RNA sequence: AAAAUUUUAGGAAUAGUUAAUAAUAAUUUAUAAUUUUGAUUAGAUUGUUUUGUUAAUGCUAUUAGAUGGGUGUGGAAAAAUAAAAAAAA
């Protein structure tokens, strides 16, 4: 909405937009160079900070001997190490209740971490993408379908409340003899 | 690495293990005043500048920040810093509107002591009971018109004395003998 | 960007874009199938 | 810390009666309501707010410490300014219940005693004007600028102006139970303690109460009729303690409850809910002494009636012998659809009563049990355009498509609904598609979405 | 251009109008400062309001100090009567005559039947209240407003020994109100405001002299002063206007 | 907001869609309403080669030295016509042809009658400017079966992508009213062999399979040799 | 009446207006004649507006055309700055003309 | 509503109560004109600036702030459209539909408005400027319209004010009404400069309650 | 979007961005593009049950005086064609405004004539709508339109007052809308019909040997397309439907 | 909407102007407002987590970025080269 429109960082909707969780680093010589994951807004000002929601941590792109734990003839162990702090609070915080959104390298990432399944980008270019037709999906499903309350009961279980109460504690959090 | 000498750097780019990531801004520069004017001739009658002039404010050398505690925080609880004052009432010319006088803290920490400075507000006072010596408790609000910000919440104590002065017709208090000072010489004779 | 295609239907015009997106049938179900797949 | 008011303890009691556990409000009413009084002739009635509120002398805003001069605003302070209204009896009701819920019979008659004693012989309490707060006071706009009814020329929309789909489900008529005279209340009590006693009969039976998942649905439980004996004995309490004065009181949301629980405890078809409900009626109209002029069945009492054709015709459906339907046994469509029939002549001569989308399923799903193939015609000539509905409808609907004769008719018919479904914003629900899914080797007709699919495998 | 861009006194949201309303469908004009000018300004006073079934009664009696002769205020009243009629003499039937000036501590209605026996254990129980009280000296300046513009009356300033009467009113208040039960206006555990009426304007009247007291007419001496008088005198009065020529009095008690 | 895509789902920018929602985005801009579109700059576009070697003249040359043989009028005449249909035919040229200007005719676009998409317009009454080729046309949808309750005006109907098919059982005179025609659920008893239903609203065509071949020698599953 | 209320937050003006008490200083003839003026305000108006309407549409003519002209059209934190002088000074002396100074009043 | 007859029904018991002390004013405060914020907000009666959560006696209201509709034709560039503005007094309980014109006909600042007689109407059907607000029911929620003379002649093009797009304004009427004080002639500052929204902004079709493509 | 809470910005005064007041004018077609989806859905009503000042027995009379304060919002039929004395006929013979009344006429009563009357002074309405034969609905007996002759000699009138150049609220057709069934479907199983007996049941499902035909192979559209209609937001038609479900768009 | 913190060696008056009224007043009403507890003009100067020295209350740095209105679009003017912000497959 900029009469004339800044040509060379352009983005979708009016800034600041919704908060994107991003890598970022000021450019250096590549043997020193570490980035930030970042829960920012779309909009960036001059300098990173202005619109800067949380901090997520430090990513370093340098493959590095593991020098802390003490050297294990274990085969495994002892390929290179890479090392990342995150804030996984912060992150299922951001992420998961204020919605945000994900640029793709910060996406690798947290795929190798377990947090989230790997991106949309990360491609092994041996297998193609799928085909699909929906009489044969049809017969497949049909085949496998589970029962209605079981799968009511399970989106009940992963998206709202987890932790239930059983009898028992029923049974021991009601009142007993004097007011009972 | 701040904590390395000059000769004991190696890379600039990055804090090997831990510490504060500090650029050196360069404070002995050797600044220095133009001099533009005589000293005959300077474009202000009030004060005049001949040298380099001490710029900021915090930054400013000997430093006066200001101090939360005193009388004023001392029986209040305040939502936001000035939202409660005590005062006294100077002046009423404007209708419903009461000028108070109040005093606040600045703390010198170079010296480890307490000034008390004073600065005046306009009050709303709907209803006029207000009269010039009360001690009167004020509070921020709604913006009512262009100064002012407060409104009298209660007389703590009100002005016996200047309301049967009032009363009887007087003004509530003698007006002021002399006026601001001047700079010239008054020859005014009977 | 919405990639335009070299046979999406060519607009001829001097006063405007070379291009307008209109797809071939083809791409139509092509894209239909890619958008699936990121459905997944 | 927090005190709880009397509206509090209210909600708290409803919680308990839901959840059926007595041990909860028994340790609230020991601790919070027991002084809670009835209000006599030498009461005040609604009490004047005493409190002073919160100031300081200036020697108290002086000399004192700072947290003796902190005010947050604390429940405590107006506990007792919340309170002088006197919900009292309403707390007395719930409390009733509770002791009913949690099956015992002593404390429950005490409450209950207590409760009916006050009615009869005690004013009316002043009821509390609506709660700011709570529900809000409405404030104005002109209505103009607004989607017309007709604004998609495919259905009818609903306006913030006015309402053209007509009500989804019926409702009861009755202003807020505070607002009631103190025998009203009476009448209003023991309704709800019928509600309660049916509550309680599908939390220990949810098996038998559930329309059609077993063929356990059409016939009594034992330990109903001990039941239905204690509901006979606590609406002819009723009638033997109010006397003349219930001609002068709406009985509506009573005969509706009773007849709900006649219908679902004890199973009794619909036509004889029409007929206790006519009975209980000419009572009424004769403990009064007059000329009768007696009051119709009012709409929610005739969906009781409906409900009641409905759970006489219903099917256990897909049985696992790939055998078509289970039917209650001794069951004639004859009678069935004869009486719904001139039943539902009755409601439509009577001019006071407005019809829901709820009244109407019962009717189809009648239809659909009964095999009368018409299930269709009356649902699109009646409902289909003027209402909102379910899917409910359509689920029933379906079981009536596929008994026509020829396949293509069956399939056509359904593809059809589903455009339906689109057209008129019927989000058709996952049971209704299981249904539909069911047959796909027959029919050929696909339920669910690309995507879904896709997704799903 | 002679001051702010948008005066600080215009700005004004209504929240009594429905959200979104102002926005786009329409927009809503009023005269807002109207509404908002306040207490102060219109001269109103809040009274003790009574009960809708006490709202519904006609008050009997009343309690009044009796205003001495050479007064003060009856002076001033009777000047500020003479200016009145000089500027506009609609107001002749309004005013109360300078021999009827009074001022009211309370009112209250007492039926007919239990009549004896009110005003015996009333006068009585009176008499134990001011036993104790002197004399009181109090000072009027200031008019204000009952009953929505329909009463204008002179106020009695909260500055000397109305303190007092603040009490000794609150315990008369607590035995007629409180002990045998009495219909005042208001709650007992209420005080009433002291007031000396000085124009008024009754059902009747209200056809031909209006629905409020235009405020033309006393806006001038709205801050005036009537000076000090000191009162030694409580009666509790019937209203009956044709007996004595002032208002017919049932019961007295003198403060020494 | 009213009706996402997929619901929100935000993995990308491009999971949303291209629009939100059907409604405007802004309410200050109520335009931006999803409609559906018609290729406007290829279907105007007429062909002014067909004008070629013709000798037109303009409206206000009435002049005798400036006007022509009546063979060299003729042949303008038709070169113009040719001209005006050398697209594809708009609605007010179909319709000034029809008996009554076509009222009661069921007008279907190229693209409203191929794949699972099924539409037409009953035209309920239509006004011609002093230009024909221009004007208002009013009428029923008709989509899979399913009618509008009220007339609507069409659009698009100056766009020349339109065709008819003439029928006197259709026909209505100007004195009597266009009947909006039987939605096929509700007023016509639904029947299989009047007519089945193309597409419904869980349903979707099955693969064609030169499709499948291209993409996939796309993708360089299956080989496609120089 | 000379409090205020802690909880409520109503001055010491509101709870003497509630209490039906009237605490004001004596007043000499300046405050009197301004409140006497000011009192009369609507009354006047009334009666402009019934007897006189021609003249009242001038007036109203000028001002609600006047509210299409001028600086500032509609109100946002630059043009609802109570002190425009005071929070815009860098405008003083070049673009901004009207006002020679920063401060009129206390702050 | 359901709020309207709610607290009716409540008014109306209370009203009928046989005991009540009466309240005590040093426990029912008034509202203040002193809180947070910038803008000046004007509340429901019943309602307060600070937070009081005991509900408070139902107090018959004796003030009822009537909203009255107008139309009016407001210039943009385009050309004219017809537009609504409300006026809102405070007329007294009681009142007479007679003083409810002088008070509504007092309190409308806009030029174009009041020119000539209007008739208050509820629904399209006129009030008897007789008799009392009482009768007719009217409450705050009501909706009153308002109806001038030549009203019902503004389907033609006469009445309507003609805008200088399709039609001459000449030296007749360029000294006359709201043409002159418009300054049709472009000045440098642009004259009073006038909301202007463009011709495509509904479309072809203007705007309408029902869908009409 | 949602509609924002209140307008400090702009002076009220000058109301600056509004949403034009729709106002109908009966001198365009527009006038019945409003009203006739209303009158259709009236008649419906009066078909099945009775609602009480629909009909009236003779043409209502009103003094000069409270004309305008009876009048507008009338609603009434009769059973001739008697047109209100003074007001003048105007005749509604363009077929853009006869079109918006197809419904009605084809599925109920079938329309015969329509009238614009415009009182003398010019500042009332009467829309008049003259309907031939009987319903295409089926009457009931206790419903309002029994009473009347004209359904069930065979032409009657609808008569509808109103102001000119008034909002599309102040015509009052919203009141209507009240919902009755029609009992005519099950009128065959009441205990007054003799073909009751004609009726049998279909308790179970048939068994069935043959699947439903298939559908014709699909042919794909062959010009071009405008893309996917789920990323442009566009329900399935450009009709009806939620854009989440992409049934019957091309492909 | 406000409250605090505000520089010049030798120091005097400032001004579309205060407060009440109100969607008032290029001439409404008033004993108005800012200043020696240092104002307004005028010089210098990019304001309240960043440096250097030092055992240490200190002394000595800290960039940069918000410059009025005039068809007023937009949620918000931040709107006329000068990115290193992936911008609806
Ligand atoms: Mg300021
Ligand atoms: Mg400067
Ligand atoms: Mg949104
Ligand atoms: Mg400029």
């Amino acid at each position: 909405a900029r009469a004339v429109i800044k040509r060379r960082s352009p983005q979708l909707w009016g800034a600041p937009g919704a908060p994107i969780i991003r890598m970022r680093g000021h450019h250096v010589v590549w043997k020193f160079q570490s980035y930030d994951l970042v829960v920012e807004h779309t909009h960036k000002r001059r300098n990173s900070d202005i619109r800067l929601l949380h901090y997520l941590g430090k990513h370093c792109p340098h493959p590095q001997k593991s020098l802390w734990s003490p050297d294990t003839p274990v085969a495994q162990d002892r390929h290179l190490f890479m090392l990342t702090t995150v804030d996984i609070d912060a992150f299922k915080y951001w992420f998961g209740v204020k919605r945000c959104r994900l640029s793709m390298k910060p996406w690798a990432l947290l795929a190798k971490a377990g947090l989230l399944p790997p991106s949309l980008t990360q491609n092994s270019k041996i297998m193609p993408k799928p085909l699909f037709d929906k009489e044969s999906l049809m017969r497949y499903y049909l085949a496998n379908r589970k029962d209605e309350d079981v799968m009511a009961r399970e989106k009940y279980l992963n998206y709202e409340n987890s932790m239930v109460k059983t009898e028992e504690e029923r049974a021991a959090e009601r009142p007993v003899a004097p007011y009972l | 690495p701040w904590w390395n000498f000059q000769t004991e750097h190696r890379q600039r780019c990055v804090l090997m293990y831990g510490g504060a990531r500090t650029k050196n801004t360069h404070n002995a520069n050797h600044r220095v005043f133009i001099k533009k004017y005589k000293r005959n001739a300077f474009p202000n009658r009030t004060r005049h500048h001949w040298a380099v002039s001490m710029t900021g404010v915090l930054s400013q050398r000997p430093r006066r920040m200001p101090w939360p505690y005193d009388l004023t925080s001392l029986i209040f609880n305040q939502p936001r810093q000035g939202s409660d004052k005590i005062g006294y009432v100077v002046g009423t010319s404007m209708l419903k509107t009461a000028v108070v006088a109040t005093n606040h803290m600045v703390y010198y920490p170079k010296f480890n002591q307490r000034v008390s400075r004073t600065k005046r507000f306009f009050a709303h006072d709907e209803d006029l009971a207000c009269v010039e010596g009360d001690l009167v408790h004020i509070k921020q609000c709604r913006k009512i018109s262009k100064y002012k910000h407060y409104y009298v919440f209660s007389i703590l104590e009100p002005n016996v004395e200047g309301r049967e002065r009032l009363k009887l017709g007087l003004k509530a208090v003698p007006p002021p003998l002399f006026g601001y000072p001047v700079s010239r010489r008054i020859v005014k004779l009977n | 960007r919405q990639i335009r295609p070299y046979y999406n239907l060519p607009s001829k015009s001097e006063h405007g874009r070379k291009m307008t997106g209109f797809l071939t049938p083809y791409r139509h179900w092509m894209w239909k199938q890619n958008e699936l797949w990121r459905n997944v | 810390q927090t005190w709880p008011c009397t509206a509090t303890i209210c909600a708290y009691l409803d919680v308990c009666v839901e959840a059926g556990e007595k041990t909860w409000a028994m340790e609230a009413w020991n601790r919070y309501c027991t002084e809670l009084k009835f209000l006599e002739p030498g009461e005040v009635d609604p009490k004047p707010i005493s409190r002073v509120p919160f100031s300081l002398t200036r020697e108290e805003l002086l000399y004192l410490p700072k947290w003796k001069k902190h005010f947050d605003h604390d429940p405590n302070l107006d506990v007792m300014d919340l309170n002088r209204f006197n919900r009292t009896r309403e707390v007395y009701l719930r409390m009733a219940q509770v002791m009913l819920a949690g099956g015992e019979r002593n404390a429950f008659q005490h409450f209950f005693t207590k409760l009916e004693e006050a009615m009869l012989n005690k004013p009316t309490p002043v009821p509390e004007p609506p709660n700011p707060h709570l529900v809000r006071r409405p404030r104005w706009a002109p209505y103009e600028h607004c989607k017309s009814v007709h604004h998609s020329p495919w259905r009818l929309q609903n306006n913030g102006r006015a309402l053209a789909l007509g009500p989804p489900v019926t409702i009861e008529d009755e202003m807020q139970s505070r607002f009631f005279s103190n025998d009203q209340f009476l009448v209003h009590s023991v309704k709800e303690v019928l509600r309660i006693v049916l509550q309680e009969h599908k939390r220990a039976h949810p098996t038998e109460c559930t329309r059609c998942k077993t063929e356990a649905f059409f016939y009594k439980t034992k330990d109903a009729d001990e039941t239905l004996k204690f509901c006979d004995d606590l609406i002819e309490r009723l009638f033997a303690s109010l006397g003349v004065r219930l001609s002068n009181l709406n009985t509506s949301s009573l005969l509706s409850t009773i007849l709900e629980v006649f219908r679902v405890v004890g199973k009794e078809s619909g036509a004889a809910l029409l007929q206790r409900a006519n009975e209980f009626l000419e009572r009424k109209a004769s403990l009064g002494d007059a000329e009768g002029s007696r009051e119709n069945l009012t709409a929610s009492n005739y969906l009781q009636v409906l409900s009641g054709f409905a759970d006489e015709s219903a099917f256990v459906y897909n049985t696992k012998k790939d055998g078509t339907c289970q039917y209650k046994t001794g069951f004639d469509p004859r009678t069935t659809m004869r009486h719904l029939a001139d039943v539902v002549q009755e409601i439509a001569g009577n001019p006071h009563v407005t019809w829901a989308a709820d009244m109407h399923l019962q009717v189809v799903e009648t239809m659909v049990g009964c095999g009368t193939m018409k299930a269709n015609d009356y649902f699109v000539r009646n409902v289909l355009r003027q209402f909102s509905w379910d899917s409910r409808f359509l689920e029933a609907l379906y079981v009536e498509y596929r008994r026509q004769d020829d396949v293509d008719m069956w399939a056509e018919l359904t593809k059809r609904a589903l455009v339906w479904t689109a057209r008129y914003n019927a989000p058709a629900s996952e049971r209704l598609r299981r249904l539909i899914e069911d047959d796909y080797d027959t029919i050929r007709v696909q339920t669910r979405t690309f995507r879904e699919l896709a997704v799903f495998q | 251009e002679r001051g702010l861009y948008f005066p600080i006194n215009h700005r004004i949201v209504d929240h009594r109008i429905a959200p979104g309303v102002t926005v786009e469908e329409t927009d809503v004009q009023s005269r807002y400062r109207r509404e908002l000018r306040t207490n102060f300004a219109t001269g109103e006073t809040r009274q003790t309001i009574a009960p809708p079934w006490s709202a519904r009664e006609r008050p009997t009696h009343f309690f009044s100090l009796r205003l001495p002769s050479r007064n003060s205020v009856t002076l001033r009243v009777k000047e500020m009567h003479n200016h009145l009629l000089f500027s506009h003499q609609q107001c002749a039937p309004m005013l109360v005559s300078p021999t009827k000036l009074h001022i009211t501590l309370g009112v209250m209605t007492i039926p007919e039947n239990s009549r004896e026996e009110l005003v015996k254990n009333i006068q009585q129980s009176m008499s134990e209240t001011f036993a104790c009280v002197q004399p009181l000296q109090l000072r009027f300046r200031g008019l204000g407003t009952f009953d929505f513009g329909r009463v204008l009356f002179i106020r009695v300033v909260p500055e000397a020994d109305f303190g007092r009467l603040e009490r000794a009113v609150c315990d008369i208040r607590r035995r007629v109100g409180g002990v045998l039960g009495v219909d005042l206006k208001g709650n007992p555990h209420d005080s009433y405001v002291p007031h000396v009426t000085v124009a008024k304007i009754r059902p009747n009247q209200r056809q031909q002299l209006g629905d409020t007291i235009p405020q033309s007419l006393w806006a001038d001496y709205q801050h005036h002063d009537f000076g000090d008088v000191t009162l030694s005198t409580v009666d509790l009065c019937r209203m009956k206007g044709s007996p004595d020529g002032y208002y017919h009095t049932e019961g007295a008690v003198h403060l020494s | 907001r009213a009706d996402p895509l997929n619901g929100g789902s935000s993995m990308t920018l491009g999971s949303k869609g291209s629009k939100l929602s059907p409604e405007p985005h802004r309410r200050r801009m109520p335009w931006t309403a999803a409609k559906e579109y018609v290729p406007g700059v290829v279907l105007n576009a007429r062909d002014k080669m067909v004008l070629d070697g013709v000798q037109l003249l303009d409206i206000e040359s009435i002049d005798r030295a400036s006007q022509l043989d009546p063979l060299e009028v003729l042949r303008a005449v038709v070169a113009t016509r040719e001209y005006n249909i050398s697209t594809g035919k708009n609605i007010f040229q179909l319709a000034s042809q029809a008996t009554y200007n076509g009222r009661g005719q069921r007008f279907y676009r190229k693209e409203w009658q191929e794949g699972t998409y099924d539409k037409y317009v009953t035209l309920s009454a239509i006004d011609f400017d002093r230009d024909g080729n221009k004007g208002t046309a009013y009428g029923y949808i008709t989509f899979h079966g399913e009618t509008t309750t009220r007339p609507v005006q069409v659009d698009f109907a100056d766009v020349p992508g339109w065709y008819m098919d003439f029928v006197e059982e259709r026909a209505v005179p100007f004195t009597g009213i266009v009947p909006p025609p039987p939605s096929i659920g509700t007023d016509v008893p639904v029947d299989p062999h009047s007519y089945r239903l193309k597409a419904y609203p869980y349903y979707d065509a099955p693969n064609p399979p030169e499709f499948v071949e291209r993409l996939l020698k796309d993708r360089g599953v299956l080989p496609d040799t120089p | 009446g000379l409090n205020g209320c802690v909880e409520t937050g109503r001055s010491r003006s509101e709870v003497a207006r509630d209490l039906g008490l009237s605490y004001t200083r004596p007043l000499h003839e300046n405050e009197k004649k301004q409140l006497s003026h000011q009192a009369v305000y609507y009354e006047r108006l009334a009666k402009f507006k019934m007897e006189q309407p021609e003249a009242a549409r001038a007036m109203e003519r000028e001002r609600f055309v006047r509210k299409f002209s001028g600086m500032f059209v509609k109100m946002d934190i630059r043009s609802g700055a109570p002190d425009f002088p005071s929070t815009y000074r860098r405008l003083l002396g070049t673009k901004v003309v009207r006002w020679a100074s920063k401060r009129h009043g206390p702050n | 509503g359901h709020y309207q007859q709610e607290a009716f029904e409540a008014r109306k018991r209370f009203e009928e109560s046989t005991t009540y002390p009466g309240p005590i004013r040093a426990a029912t405060p008034g509202d203040t004109r002193f809180y947070s914020g910038s803008l000046e907000s004007i509340l429901h009666d019943t309602d307060r600036h600070y937070w009081r959560a005991v509900t408070d006696d139902p107090r018959v209201q004796h003030l009822i702030p009537l909203r009255i509709r107008f139309k009016i034709f407001t210039w943009v560039t385009s050309g004219w459209e017809q537009r609504m503005q409300v006026v809102q007094i405070m007329a007294p309980k009681d009142s007479t539909i007679a003083q409810v014109k002088d008070l509504v006909i007092v309190e409308n600042q806009s030029p174009y408005l009041c020119v000539s007689s209007f008739h208050l109407a509820i629904d399209g059907k006129e009030l008897d400027p007789q008799k009392t607000l009482g009768e007719y029911g009217i409450t705050e929620q009501s909706q009153i319209d308002a109806i001038e003379q030549n009203d019902h002649l503004l389907h033609r093009d006469d009445e309507r004010p003609r805008d200088w797009t399709v039609d001459e304004i000449t030296a007749e009427d360029v000294k006359r009404s709201p043409y002159k004080e418009m300054e049709m002639q472009p000045l440098q500052n642009l004259a009073p400069r006038y909301e202007a929204r463009p011709k495509g902004y509904f479309g072809r079709t203007y705007y309408s309650g029902m869908k009409q493509s | 979007s949602r509609r924002f809470r209140y307008n400090t910005k702009f002076p009220a005064l000058v109301s600056y961005n509004k949403l034009p007041w729709e106002v109908v004018n009966h001198e365009t077609p527009q006038f019945h593009m409003h009203v006739a989806p209303h009158y259709e859905q009236l008649l419906t009503l009066a078909a099945s049950s009775p609602v009480p000042h629909i009909i009236g027995s003779k043409h209502i009379d009103v003094p000069r005086e409270h004309r305008l304060r009876l009048l507008p919002g009338m609603l009434y039929l009769l059973d001739g064609d008697t047109l209100p004395g003074e007001f003048t006929i105007n005749r509604v013979l363009d077929p853009t405004a006869l079109q918006y009344y197809g419904r009605l006429s084809s599925q109920i009563v079938t329309v015969e004539a329509v009238r614009m009357l415009v009182p003398d002074d010019l500042r009332l309405l009467c829309n008049c709508i003259t309907f031939k034969g009987p319903l295409h609905l089926p009457v009931a007996p206790y419903a309002s339109l029994a009473s009347l002759r004209g359904a069930s000699s065979n032409c009657f009138t609808l008569y509808h007052f109103v102001r000119p150049n008034r909002p599309p609220k102040e015509l009052q057709l919203e009141k209507y809308y009240i919902h009755a069934p029609c009992v005519a479907p099950l009128s065959e199983f009441a205990s007054n019909s003799d073909e009751r007996g004609n009726w049998r049941p279909r308790l179970q499902a048939p068994k069935r040997t043959r699947r439903a035909t298939p559908l014709p192979a699909y042919r794909p559209p062959q010009s071009y397309l405008m893309g996917l209609a789920e990323r442009l937001a566009v329900v399935p038609g450009g009709c009806f439907g939620r854009r989440s479900l992409m049934w019957g768009h091309w492909f």
